[PDB]
């Protein structure tokens, strides 16, 4: 074991629901417990600090501490797209005068988009006009994408874009290759196409 | 065990 | 009040690299961590007082000096087997108090500078089928064949940077994952209204800031020098 | 500043009997500041190798110390403790009484 | 209450002939188990009890780094405090600090404290609720507002209510043969002729632990405070304590005077006579 343990697996939570992040530690004279938030490619930001048993409310997230059973949690109300980050659990140690960090738990909120219109469109280059890409967009939250088993075809993960001109979000993924005979109907065959997509001519 | 390093006056 | 320099650094394998960390919070304790992609923090070195330092969990190939209370220079040596990592510096009031992290330094060490390439940026116009079916239009941008993955992508509509209707991949993908020195590809998408895309006066641009060799680094290859630069691609509205 | 005079007590660790090894104690307490000189004497001569306890203070922030050494008492061996402090104009000597 | 754990810190400045001297001691009940002296040779947290020596090197290395940080905090405290009162750099000043926790019969938290002094007088202390501060003078109010804006009381309460009572329980279990013992007093009485009509009876109580004890004189069963002498409790040196109370008695009627010893190791108090 390490001194601070937390499930590093990616945790998903619907938008607007409550996200629960758990963390366990080994008692090394531990009396101070902290939560750090770290976005993709940036530094960890201290967002929470609790010292006594019970709940501590601040903003939309509350820190829960229980020293008897060594574990400290963090509940997030009204899960927003800005909450998608990895959260690191920090526990101090008066035994040895140390400060321990967990491996972190990646959090990715999923938007509850209604009325999906899945389809795979083909987009040509604006200037080259001979390179082509495929766009799997407007699919529901249950759909997941997978990497291509061919070194020539490139697949990207899902992406939630938010139009504030409108009041809707839409998942989308892109795929392209240089085979010169690429087909948008053959790109996402590895992933589970949810039998409702529209493939144009 | 000792407490944390205390704050200065 | 904690800063690190540089934000992006790129060196050739075989020499020492000095990462700086200045701290202004009058803290006595300062820490050095490295973070591999998709993993957690690992302690390299830390210091309790002004003339002391103790090895962390991975101190192999890392040298550290502490001459004054505010500076904590980390010098990674050529004895380090995998110097490429995200180096984070932190400081705290004491050994048991919460630590505050600096901005961070992305260090990338490769065999030779021949693998450094700026990105090739191209924007792809929306399809007629998406516009007629959903009354919306998505522009897709591709940055391909760049190394390392030190890139920052932004969309610019009518000369002003936008964030609404924009989605970029969290981290670029290796074009050939089986290779250690593989190039990277990153994608992004800007979805606007169908009536907004069909206006020929609107201007769309996908700007990709790339961080590569500095202007002071030597370059002996006949190829174009992969300096820290900006590569973009433009596209106008089309009522067709 | 608060300056308090030390309370000197000279005694043995165990009931003193002639010919048996014992320990001579000098317990100073209730003084301030911390700097204090304490010497254990044998017939008026200073005894070397006298160990003292670690500095600690009471609820009223007044320090207390225990100066001790191993010795063997006889019938006509006069032992005492000489304490010097900033409160005392001259060192005060307190003789050791087998019944106190 | 039942058990307690206390730490005592003292920093006295030596202007002109070196850095301030720092001495720290740890106590569980009346037994000292750790100590540190800046003028010592080890420069480490040293054990002073057999049961604390079983702690691993992570303990001692951490404790050694903590006491030196305590001394470093008191070094800037001595300089800062002399500015609060506009005092010269030629005078030698003393800074004292103590904190700890008291537990009950259930070994659960009962009472906590953290006190600070300057030149032998109270400077600032945490109240019983572990949430407010008691500033003595005007210069101490600056420290209070500084510690309130830093939420110091909240973090000190995490130690006094938390790891203090949890590590006190750990020490009580590891040193059960020493800390959880109760040595009853070994009592006797001596007679000393003072004059032709007067004589002093001395009630001895030796080799008892803990140090808490009460000595009472009675005449015909009634308490007698007049003509009685009571000395403060003396540490014997072998981990036990000594104390005696005396009374001057007219010659012949020593049978009417009785000594009473109340101690933890005595369910009913002992009665001492001369004959």
């Amino acid at each position: 074991q390490k001194e601070v343990e937390q499930n590093s697996g990616p945790l998903s939570v619907p938008e607007g629901a409550i996200a629960s992040l758990n963390c366990t530690y080994s008692d090394r004279g531990s009396q101070s417990f902290f939560w750090y938030r770290q976005y993709s490619g940036k530094s960890p930001e201290l967002i929470m600090s609790i010292y006594s048993n019970g709940d501590k409310e601040d903003g939309r997230f509350t820190a829960q501490l229980n020293k008897a059973s060594q574990y400290v949690s963090l509940l997030i109300r009204d899960s927003q797209p800005s909450d998608s980050a990895t959260y690191l659990c920090a526990v101090n140690a008066l035994l040895g005068n140390q400060f321990y960090f967990g491996t972190g738990t990646s959090l990715t909120v999923i938007p509850n988009i209604q009325n999906p219109d899945p389809a795979v469109y083909q987009l040509r280059d604006s200037k080259s006009s001979d390179k082509s890409v495929c766009l799997f967009t407007d699919f529901d939250s249950q759909t997941n994408v997978s990497q291509s088993k061919d070194s020539d075809v490139y697949i990207t993960d899902k992406c939630v874009l938010d139009m504030r001109s409108m009041d809707f979000k839409s998942n989308s993924a892109v795929a392209w290759s240089n085979k010169s005979d690429f087909a948008c109907a053959n790109a996402f065959n590895n992933s589970i196409i949810p039998e409702d997509t529209f493939f144009p001519s | 065990i000792l407490d944390q390093v205390p704050f200065s006056v | 009040g904690i800063t690190q320099s540089p934000k992006y650094l790129f060196r050739k394998e075989g020499q020492n690299v000095t990462l700086s960390c200045e701290q202004n919070l009058n803290h006595d304790a300062m820490y050095w961590y490295r973070q591999d992609p998709g993993q957690g923090l690992r302690l390299i070195y830390y210091s309790q007082i002004v003339n002391d330092f103790q090895k962390g969990d991975i101190a192999e190939g890392y040298s550290v000096s502490r001459e004054k209370k505010e500076s904590f220079p980390l010098t990674v040596t050529s004895a380090q087997k995998n110097p490429t990592a995200f180096y984070l510096c932190a400081s705290s009031m004491g050994g048991t108090y919460e630590q505050y992290f600096g901005p961070g330094t992305r260090l990338t060490v490769t065999e030779d500078l021949k693998n450094v390439f700026p990105p090739e940026v191209a924007v792809f116009e929306p399809s007629e089928a998406e516009i007629s079916h959903t009354q919306k239009a998505t522009l897709v941008c591709l940055a391909t064949g760049f190394y390392p993955d030190h890139v920052e992508l932004s969309w610019w509509v009518n000369g002003k940077e936008v964030h609404s209707g924009v989605c970029t991949d969290p981290q670029p993908l290796k074009e050939q994952p089986a290779l250690n020195d593989s190039r990277y590809a990153l994608s992004s998408r800007l979805r606007v209204s169908a009536t907004f895309w069909q206006d020929p006066r609107n201007h769309f641009r996908c700007q990709v800031q790339f961080y590569g060799l500095s202007e002071n680094d030597e370059w002996t290859q006949d190829r174009a020098k992969p300096v820290t630069q900006i590569v973009s691609a433009e596209a106008w509205g089309r009522a067709d | 500043m608060i300056q308090r005079t030390p309370k000197i007590q000279v005694y043995s660790r165990h009931p003193a009997e002639n010919g048996k090894s014992n320990f001579l104690n000098c317990y100073v307490s209730g003084f301030h500041p911390s700097d204090i000189e304490v010497d254990l004497l044998k017939n008026g001569e200073r005894i070397e190798k006298v160990e003292h306890s670690d500095l600690s203070f009471s609820k009223d922030w007044s320090f207390y110390l225990l100066y001790y050494t191993e010795f063997t008492p006889t019938e006509k061996d006069e032992y005492a403790c000489r304490v010097n402090h900033v409160t005392l104009s001259q060192p005060k000597i307190v003789k050791w009484d087998r019944d106190m | 209450g039942s058990h307690s754990m206390r730490y005592f810190f003292t920093s006295v400045s030596r202007p002109g002939r070196g850095e301030p001297r720092f001495i720290a001691v740890g106590y569980v009940d009346d037994t000292q188990f750790v100590r540190f002296d800046s003028d010592a040779a080890s420069q480490r947290m040293e054990p002073r009890a057999p049961w604390i020596e079983q702690e691993g090197p992570e303990y001692w290395d951490g404790e050694t780094r903590k006491v030196k940080a305590h001394s470093q905090t008191h070094r800037v405290d001595l300089g800062t405090l002399r500015g609060y009162y506009n005092q010269s750099e030629a005078g030698s000043h003393t800074v004292q600090r103590m904190y700890g926790c008291d537990v009950g019969s259930d070994w659960r938290f009962l009472r906590g404290y953290h006190q600070y002094a300057y030149d032998g007088k109270d400077y600032i202390a945490l109240k019983e609720d572990l949430r407010s501060w008691t500033a003595a003078d005007m210069a101490a109010q600056t420290t209070k507002h500084k510690w309130e804006a830093a939420h110091v009381a909240e973090q000190l309460r995490a130690y006094l209510e938390g790891t203090c009572v949890e590590w006190l329980r750990r020490y009580l279990e590891n040193g059960k043969e020493t800390l959880q013992r109760t040595d009853a007093p070994k009592t006797h009485m001596t007679h000393h002729a003072v004059s032709d009509h007067e004589a002093t009876l001395r009630c001895w109580a030796l080799s008892f632990y803990p140090a808490e004890i009460t000595l009472t004189w009675q005449r015909d069963g009634e308490d007698q405070t007049q003509d009685t002498e009571l000395v403060e409790t003396r540490p014997a040196g072998d981990g036990t304590f000594q104390k005696w109370a005396a009374v001057v008695v007219p010659s012949g009627q020593e049978q009417r005077y009785t000594c009473h010893v109340q101690h933890e190791g005595l369910p009913k108090p002992l009665t001492l006579r001369w004959e």
